[PDB]
């Protein structure tokens, strides 16, 4: 198997910016490597093959070089309709492999969340499980760290995270955090905290509650 | 105009079977090479299977090989997918897709929509929806959509009136092998008392529909 | 490679070279050959322009 490895893996541009994505494989492969644009909704695009052929239809700002090993692919002058998902694959031989992906995203001004803790409800109790939501709402970029704390121990191992996409109107992120919890765990506790760091805060913010 | 349509898609259990297939128009069927390629839940792309022109060639992954088995009938214009042994590893949308005929092996210019698999060992289960109560000039609030299965479920404020503010985040999945997803909206503290705030939880797999009203306290 | 080597050492101690400019001016041949030996496409065409400089000699 020839592996590839995709750089960046996101890449924040704006309107009329050059860019370019890179991408190395484990062996030669001579110019043998493909790209491909993956927006939401439509179908995965051919943009080049064979490093550098551009499949009819593609605009000629979309350009691709090297051979052997390192390979570029180079978007000039960003049109709004190119902010998408980039992935290259080697066609050289079986099995195809392709890259890690690279989401180009669109760039803006630093906007730091407005962070909100939300305790379980009472229904939720009622049902054996204990729920503790951390809202980080509309930030800019999308680097974040976000650690729960209960009588000031460290959480790890029972929290998920779910990060939406890039906002249509102000190019904007938020976050949900949930610590799970079992109803008996939750009552042995007295303190629940969120600590979230974002580049956009002066020092990290901290929102907590007692339970009752 | 070239057409891929796959389907046969579906819900599977560990250790189960599958037949997808996927029926193309708008070319010469019988004169191209085509692939399986399969996108995870984690976004990556991955290379499945492939037959030659003639199915004279057949190709697999290293983590499919000796379950699945590639094959087409030209006459008929479909390519099929049978898979068996299935894993939680297998759970991904599966495109088929046209080579470019410069050589045996090629890059991928025409891909059709996909056709979604899952392999769990859950069953169908509605979610239980919880309130994320405001107060702690703007307020946030949401509601929980919580251990549910499969995928998807759809979430509205005030049947569609309250679009601005609200955020429904990607679902989840946890240990117990069911999803949690939240949704929450922004509003004006004022609005708080003056104006009801209802999440209508609609999952169409186990025909449940809830509407939740999210207050303060 | 060591590969390539071997496919020239077998050409030319074991293929006429009527035998051998009826694979490289007949392109279906030549694929049914790469396909057969399921090689990588940039090994194919190190090969092709070895055995194109093997055959004029």
């Amino acid at each position: 198997d020839v592996q590839i490895t995709q750089s960046p893996s996101y890449l924040a541009a704006s309107p009329g910016e050059t860019i370019t994505i890179n991408c190395r494989a484990s062996k030669i492969i001579s110019k043998y490597l493909a790209w491909y644009q993956e927006k939401p909704g439509k179908t995965i695009k051919l943009l080049i093959y064979s490093g550098f052929t551009l499949q009819s239809g593609i605009p000629s700002r979309f350009s691709g070089s090297g051979s052997g090993t390192d390979f570029t692919l180079t978007i000039s002058s960003l049109e709004p309709e190119d902010f998408a998902m980039y992935y290259c694959q080697q066609h050289n031989e079986y099995p195809l492999t392709f890259g890690a992906g690279t989401k180009l995203e669109i760039k803006r001004t630093v906007a730091a969340p407005s962070v909100f803790i939300f305790p379980p409800s009472d229904e939720q109790l009622k049902s054996g499980t204990a729920s503790v939501v951390c809202l980080l709402n509309n930030f800019y970029p999308r680097e974040a760290k976000v650690q729960w704390k209960v009588d000031n121990a460290l959480q790890s191992g029972n929290s998920q995270e779910s990060v939406t996409e890039q906002d249509s109107k102000d190019s904007t992120y938020s976050l949900s955090s949930t610590l799970t919890l079992s109803k008996a765990d939750y009552e042995k506790h007295k303190v629940y905290a969120c600590e979230v760091t974002h580049q956009g805060l002066s020092s990290p913010v901290t929102k907590s509650f007692n339970r009752g | 105009e070239v057409m891929l349509v796959e389907s046969g898609g579906g819900l599977v259990r560990p250790g189960g079977s599958l037949k997808l297939s996927c029926t193309a128009s708008g070319f010469t069927f019988s004169r191209c090479a085509m692939s399986w390629v399969r996108q995870t839940p984690e976004k990556r792309l991955e290379w499945v299977s492939a037959i030659s022109r003639d199915s004279t060639y057949t190709y697999y992954s290293d983590s499919v090989k000796g379950r699945f088995t590639v094959s087409r009938d030209n006459a008929k214009n479909t390519l099929y997918l049978q898979m068996s042994s299935l894993r939680s590893e297998d759970t991904a949308m599966y495109y088929c897709a046209r080579q470019i005929d410069d050589y045996y092996v090629d890059a991928l210019d025409y891909w059709g929509q996909g056709t979604s698999v899952t392999v769990s060992s859950a069953s169908t289960k509605g979610p239980s929806v919880f309130p994320l109560a405001p107060s702690s000039g703007t307020a946030a609030l949401g509601c929980l959509v919580k251990d549910y299965f499969p995928e998807p479920v759809t979430v509205s404020w005030n049947s569609g009136a309250l679009t601005s503010g609200v955020h429904t985040f990607p679902a989840v999945l946890q240990s117990s092998g069911l999803y949690s997803l939240s949704s929450v909206v922004t509003v004006p503290s004022s609005s708080l008392g003056t104006q009801t705030y209802i999440c209508n939880v609609n999952h169409k797999p186990s025909n449940t529909k809830v509407d939740k009203k999210v207050e303060p306290k | 490679s060591i590969f390539i080597e071997d496919y020239l050492k077998y050409f030319q101690d074991q293929v006429s070279r009527e035998n051998l400019l009826q694979l490289l001016t007949d392109d279906e041949a030549w694929n049914g050959f790469v396909a057969a030996a399921e090689l990588p496409r940039d090994e194919a065409d190190e090969l092709r322009k070895a055995l194109n400089k093997l055959a004029s000699h």
